[PDB]
């Protein structure tokens, strides 16, 4: 079985850009068996390049492929505000025919740091502590119960990526119970603060 | 596992003294492992070319071994091919009305 | 003069 | 326009069958092998099977072999995949690509999103939090739950989390939309269909 | 007359040595021109004919970049059918692929054909319509369904009937002085005695082209056409006169008869 390795995981730009993506495989394959497709959140694949470098029917100018062997690229001439998708690449090659793991493109903006708003249980539940258009992605929500850290308790859940402002917005919920939250008297590490935050 | 077929022959019409080529020709064998060396009165020829790997229609390999000699009176010269069809190698003496 | 490398794997 | 028109999404119980349909139009159905592909939640695309659809047929990826089952009617151009002996690891989103002429998979599906559980129908529980407000759902089965606020009134700085599955195999989401300063005197409008409820609540400390 | 280009193929897996050892001849007629070997130290196509060196350095280049790409392919073939019979990853195997394509005495295209085997066993073959495959077994069936899948037959077509004619119309051109000069065969008679009463006569045909030729006592025994070495052809046909050497070869306006003298 053919592997298709991607690289990078994600790929962080600006519009206008050009983009270069990479896709190895682990066994030397027909550059007229190798493809590249597009899959925008919520909806299904699109076909973007055949044969390493042929371009799909519909496909805008700005999307061109190349490659041989064991290497190819896709390349995005100039990084549109659709062009902001996950990009697999795949074999039909040798069976069983396998994809890649994907790349997804993320919109390049500035280091914004977090607004956290921490918010006790409810009553009619846990503890949330909202982060609100941070941007990069990478924001670390360590718990403290009693000035000592958590791991395994808390439900995060990240939303997309502003299509406006190029943010995102996280809702870490330390699950908990009723009764050992009576027993007990965050903490964000994002790159825009300086210090981890807590209240 | 189809055992080769060997023909020893000269290019040129044999005649002692003038300078000819000595054939090998190693047919209908498969697989294409295969081992071919020239004798001469025994001694095994060490300026032997062979021609490249193809096969026919039925997928039998076959090779033309070859070397320039010159035919003398009381000198046999012969070919020693190994297979793995072939338990022990195989040599096909050289006549010149063959 | 070889063909094109159209032939997949087998 | 070549249009490929999949069934409707289905929530089944373990050990159960399902039948998805894949509707071909715009283009001669014998002239191109059906394929069908499957992407697990955060996951990427798998090779099921393909099927040609002059004689039926079909080659499929090992992993498959006894999972999944492809046909094909060449009278009203559709193809089938039939997924038998159904696990919580079956659940995730099947297409049918068109594979071309000459390769590639040129035309996909709108896809299908199959979900296998135990679970029937649960119901909402909004929890409102005001120290920004927030209007948390919890424990509800099955997707989806559409959150708005004001009927619409407020959608600046509306942020509507994605829904996560919880250990007991319930979802929950929370919309949160943010407040300025000057509004300490200035409803969420949470819908689940199976679940015939629309709690509208207020958000005050 | 009648003319065709074959392209011979041989990829033999040899296991804990890395890649397999491919090897692939080229031909117009009777006549090599082209060889190639992943052993070799130029790692490129090589001449094998005076007249095919006419080609300049871009005619090589994509040549050499050609038959790599079918090693590559046979490589993974060797590795799928270890795969679909389950063979030992410790054992040796073969793959063999022939095509061509032949033209009339119009030059125009007449026929083609391609063949793959394992092992020394058919596995597949394109039939002579050029549309479909004839597989050996169950294997060889789901290498047919996967090529079916991208039309392969389809693009094999296109090649036979167009890239591969147009291209030994060009190698006959340049190869003209050779490829479209027949020789005749230059014949001799020898006599022996093998039994009290019976002997052997033996007919000699040699340094001839094309390689076809037949020889008869019409109103026996003959050894296959063995190459000579340099280009031509060799044979013989002895018996043990109510029947003579009847030689006939294209390169004979009318057929020679030769009886012991």
């Amino acid at each position: 079985e053919i592997v298709m390795t991607q690289s990078p995981a994600t790929l962080s730009l600006s519009p206008g850009e050009r983009a270069t993506l990479s896709c190895r495989a682990s066994q030397g394959v027909s550059s007229s068996y190798f493809s590249w497709y597009q899959q925008t959140p919520g909806q299904a694949p699109r076909l973007l390049i055949s044969g390493a470098s042929t371009r799909a029917t519909g496909i805008p100018a700005r999307f061109s492929g190349s490659g041989s062997g064991t290497d190819f690229t896709l390349t995005i001439s100039s990084l549109q505000p659709e062009d902001f998708a996950v990009y697999y690449c795949q074999q039909d090659y040798n069976l069983p025919y396998t994809f890649g793991q994907g790349t997804k493109l993320e919109i390049k903006r500035t280091v914004a740091a977090p607004s956290v708003f921490i918010f006790p249980p409810s009553d009619e539940a846990s503890v949330v502590c909202l982060l609100n258009n941070f941007y990069p992605r990478e924001a670390k929500v360590q718990w403290k119960v009693d000035n000592a850290l958590q791991s395994g308790n808390s439900q995060e859940s990240v939303t997309e990526q502003d299509s406006k402002d190029s943010t995102y917005s996280l809702s870490s919920t330390l699950t908990l119970s009723k009764a050992d939250y009576e027993k007990h008297k965050c903490e964000v590490t994002h790159q825009g603060l300086s210090s981890p935050v807590t209240k | 596992q189809r055992t080769p077929k060997i023909q020893v022959y000269s290019r040129h019409p044999a005649e002692n003294g003038k300078s000819n080529f000595l054939n090998c020709y190693v047919s209908g064998f498969h697989p294409s492992d295969i081992e071919v060396d020239l004798l001469k009165n025994g001694e095994r020829i060490e300026k032997v070319e062979h021609s490249d790997l193809s096969f026919s229609k039925d997928w039998s390999f076959y090779l033309l071994y070859y070397t320039e000699f010159t035919p003398t009176e009381k000198d046999e010269y012969a070919c020693r091919v190994n297979h793995v069809t072939l338990s022990q190698p195989k040599i096909v003496k050289w006549d010149r009305d063959m | 003069f070889l063909p094109s490398d159209f032939f997949p794997s087998i | 326009e070549v249009q490929l028109q999949q069934s409707g999404p289905e929530l089944v119980k373990p050990g159960a069958s399902v039948k998805i349909s894949c509707k071909a139009s715009g283009y001669t159905f014998t002239d191109h092998f059906m394929n069908w592909v499957r992407q697990s939640h955060g996951k990427s695309l798998e090779w099921i099977g393909d099927i040609n659809p002059n004689n039926g047929g079909t080659s499929y990826n090992q992993k498959f072999k006894g999972k999944a089952t492809l046909t094909v009617d060449k009278s009203s151009s559709t193809a089938f995949m039939e997924v038998r002996s159904l696990t919580s690891d079956d659940s995730a989103v099947y297409y049918c690509a068109r594979r071309g002429y000459y390769g590639s998979f040129d035309y996909w599906g709108q896809g299908t999103t199959l979900t296998v559980s135990s679970a029937s129908t649960k119901g909402p529980s909004v929890f409102p939090l005001a120290p920004a407000l927030g209007c948390l759902v919890k424990d509800y089965f099955p997707e989806p739950v559409t959150v708005s606020w004001n009927s619409g009134a407020l959608t600046s700085g509306v942020h509507t989390f994605p829904a996560v599955l919880q250990s007991s195999g319930l979802y929950s989401l929370s919309s949160v939309v943010t407040v300025p300063s000057s509004s300490l005197g200035t409803i969420c409008n949470v819908n689940h269909k199976p679940s015939n409820t629309k709690v509208d609540k207020r958000v005050e400390p | 007359g009648s003319h065709s280009m074959r392209y011979f193929f041989t990829s033999v897996s040899r296991p804990g040595r890395g890649e397999p050892r491919f090897i692939a001849v080229g031909y117009v007629d009777d006549t090599q021109f082209v060889r190639f070997d992943s052993d070799a130290a130029s790692q490129r196509m090589e001449p094998r004919a005076p007249w095919i060196e006419q080609e300049g350095p871009e005619y090589w280049d994509g040549e050499t970049r050609k038959v790599k790409a079918h090693s590559q392919t046979h490589r993974v073939d060797l590795g799928t059918l270890r795969g679909y019979y389950n063979q030992s990853e410790a054992g040796s195997h073969t793959v063999q692929r022939m095509y061509g394509c032949d033209v009339g005495s119009d030059w125009r295209f007449l026929r083609g054909y391609h063949q793959y085997a394992y092992d020394g066993k058919d596995y597949i073959a394109l039939k002579e319509d050029l549309r479909s495959w004839t597989a050996a077994d169950m294997a060889a069936q789901t290498t047919k369904h996967k090529w079916e899948a991208a039309h392969v037959a389809e693009q094999l077509r296109a090649y036979l009937e167009g890239t591969c004619v147009e291209w030994l119309r060009r190698y006959l051109e340049n190869g003209k002085e050779t490829l479209q000069r027949t020789d005749a065969p230059k014949t001799h008679m020898t006599h022996h005695a093998v039994s009290d009463h019976e002997a052997t006569l033996r007919c000699w045909a040699l340094s001839f082209y094309p390689a076809e030729i037949t020889l008869t006592w019409q109103r026996t025994e003959l050894v296959e056409t063995r190459p000579a070495g340099d280009g031509t052809f060799q044979k013989w046909a002895a018996v043990v006169q109510r029947y003579t050497c009847h030689v006939q070869h294209e390169g004979l306006p009318k057929p020679l008869t030769l009886r012991w003298e």
